C-alpha cells in the first residue's frame, strides 16, 4: 500500500476484479459486470484506485458521467420575460466503493476530493454548474453530508448536490 | 452497416405483425424504429434529474451562495495533493 | 423460436447498446421488449380507434333515421 | 309552392344544384362542391329541403354531423343552413332548424347527445340563431351556439 | 388501386428524403403514412369542440337550467306538423 | 421541380380528401404539406439527439485523464 494511485480506467480490461470486496455486494457486483461495460459504451468515467504494480490489484473505484437537472413546472413566470433552460449542465458521481482493506482510512474522502479535482478541470473546458451524488442508505448519506454536499428532499432525498464554485473553493 | 438476428416467439411474432401493420411498415421497419425510440428516451431519462419545489431551491441557493468547503473535505484535498 | 433480420447504423447500435446497458438487460431483450411494448401501445391506440369510429358510425345511423 | 318536403339525401344525387342562390357564394358553392362528396363519406348527413317536381328543385339544405366538446362528451353539430333567396324572410329558416333539431331529438332516443351545436359566420346568422333559443358563447368559441337536447325535448311535448 | 401524382421543390424533396431515412422507410411510405396520419388527426380535431371555462360554464347551466323553447321556435315546430 | 406518385386505397383517398376540404386544400397540396411538416418535426428530434450526443461527447472527454 506504498505505492497507490488512481488512474482512469484504460479500455483494455486488464485489471483484477473479483478479488475486491467492500462488504456490499452491490457495489462488488457492480464492479463485477457492470462497471467495465457502463465505461465503454461512454455511459460513465471509472476511476480506479490500485497498487502501481504490474499485478494492479483494485482497492478503490469511482464513476463520473454527465448529467444534467431541471425544475418540475415555473409557476408564475409573467414577471419580466421568460427564456427557457431546459438543459442544465452538471456532473454525477454514481457510485463509489473502497475494498474492507482501506476502510476506516479517509481513502473515501481523498476519492472523493480527486472526483473533485477531475470536475473541476473539466469546469474549464465545459460549463458545468455543480457534482451530485447519489446516497441509497445512511452511511452514504451521512458519509457525503459531512464533506459538504446538501441533501436534497422529497423523491430527490437519495441525491446531494455540491457547488461547482465550491469546488474551486476547495482548491482555492 | 450491421446485423442483430432476433430470435422470437410465435406469439410475439403475431402481436407484433398485428402492430407493423397497422403502422404500415414492415416487422423490421417496426422493430428497429421501436427499440432505437426506446433507447433515445431511457437515455434520456437516465441523465436527466428532476428537482421538485424544495430540492431545486436548495440547489439554487448553493449556487447563489456556495458554501465553504468543511475541514474534513479540504483534509482529503491536501491528502491526494 | 422464429427468426428476424435486423439491420442499423452503428448509432442506433451503439445506442441501443447504451440504452442497454442502462436498463440491465441484454441487447436482444431491450430490443424485444421495446418492440413489444410498442406493438402493445399501438393495438391499444387501434383499438380505441375503431371503438370511435362505432360510436361515429352509430350517431350517423341515428341521426339518418330509424 | 305547397308541395315542399324535407328529406336526407337520398343518394340519387338526382337535383337541380344549380339554380340555388341563397345569396352567400360561400353556402352556394358549398351546396354545389361539397354537400354530396361530403354526405357519401359520412361526415354529415345533408337534408334538403325542395319541392315535389321531376327534379326536385333544391331549395334549401342543411347539415348535422357527430361532434363532441371537452376541456369525450357527445353533441351533435348543425354546420350548415342555407335558404333560397325567394323563401327567406317568411320563417323557413326556423322551420329547417326545428326539423334538425326534430332528427337530433329521434336520435337522442338511440344514442347519448347531450346537445345541438351550432355555427354563426356572421352576425346576421349570430342573431337568427340567438333568437330560437340556442345559448351564445364566448372567446374562441364566440361564433359557436348551444342548445341543450333537454330543450329540444320539451319543443316537441 | 388509385394514384396521385405530386409536384415538388428539388428542397422539399431532399428533405423528405433525409427524414424517410431517419425513419427507416422509402420516400413513398414515409409520405403515405404521414398524410393518412395528418388526415385522420385532422378529422378527429374537426369533430372536437374545445370549449373555454366560460363557454363550458354556459354549456353546463344550459344541461342544469334548460331553457324554455321560445316563440320563434314553437310556432316553426308547429309550422312543421 | 420534381415529380413522385403514391398510390392509395379508396379509404386513404376519401380520408385525405375529407381532411383536405376541411383545412381548405386540395388533395395535392393536403399530401405535400404533411410530408413537409412531418419531415420537419422528425429531422429536428434526430438532429435534438444528435446535439445530445455532442454534448454528452464534449463533457465525457472532459471528464476522461485531465
Amino acid at each position: 500500500m506504498d505505492d497507490l494511485t488512481i488512474e482512469i480506467l484504460t479500455d483494455d480490461a486488464d485489471y483484477d476484479l473479483q478479488r475486491f470486496d467492500c462488504g456490499e455486494e452491490a457495489l462488488n457486483l457492480f464492479l463485477t459486470t457492470h462497471l467495465v461495460r457502463q465505461h465503454r459504451n461512454k455511459i460513465l468515467r471509472a476511476y480506479i484506485l490500485c497498487r502501481n504494480t504490474p499485478e494492479r490489484q483494485v482497492l478503490g473505484y469511482y464513476t463520473l458521467c454527465g448529467s444534467c437537472f431541471e425544475r418540475a413546472a415555473l409557476p408564475s413566470k409573467s414577471k419580466q420575460k421568460k427564456i427557457p433552460y431546459k438543459n442544465i449542465p452538471s456532473v454525477t458521481l454514481g457510485r463509489l466503493a473502497i475494498d474492507r482493506s482501506l476502510q476506516g482510512q479517509g481513502w473515501g474522502a481523498t476519492l472523493v476530493a480527486h472526483a473533485m479535482n477531475v470536475v473541476w478541470s473539466a469546469s474549464l473546458a465545459v460549463g458545468i454548474h455543480g457534482l451530485f451524488v447519489e446516497a441509497l442508505n445512511e452511511k452514504a448519506h451521512t458519509f457525503y453530508k459531512s464533506l459538504g454536499f446538501i441533501p436534497l428532499v422529497g423523491e430527490n432525498e437519495n441525491a446531494l448536490f455540491f457547488p461547482t464554485k465550491s469546488i474551486e473553493l476547495l482548491f482555492t | 452497416k450491421q446485423r442483430i438476428d432476433l430470435r422470437l416467439t410465435d406469439d410475439d411474432k403475431s402481436m407484433i405483425e398485428e402492430a407493423a401493420a397497422i403502422s404500415n411498415q414492415s416487422v423490421s421497419q417496426f422493430m428497429l424504429n421501436s427499440a432505437s425510440q426506446r433507447a433515445a428516451e431511457v437515455i434520456e431519462q437516465h441523465r436527466r434529474v428532476i428537482l421538485n419545489e424544495e430540492s431545486w431551491t436548495r440547489v439554487m441557493d448553493a449556487l447563489s451562495n456556495p458554501p465553504s468547503p468543511g475541514e474534513k473535505l479540504k483534509r482529503a484535498a491536501k491528502r491526494l495533493q
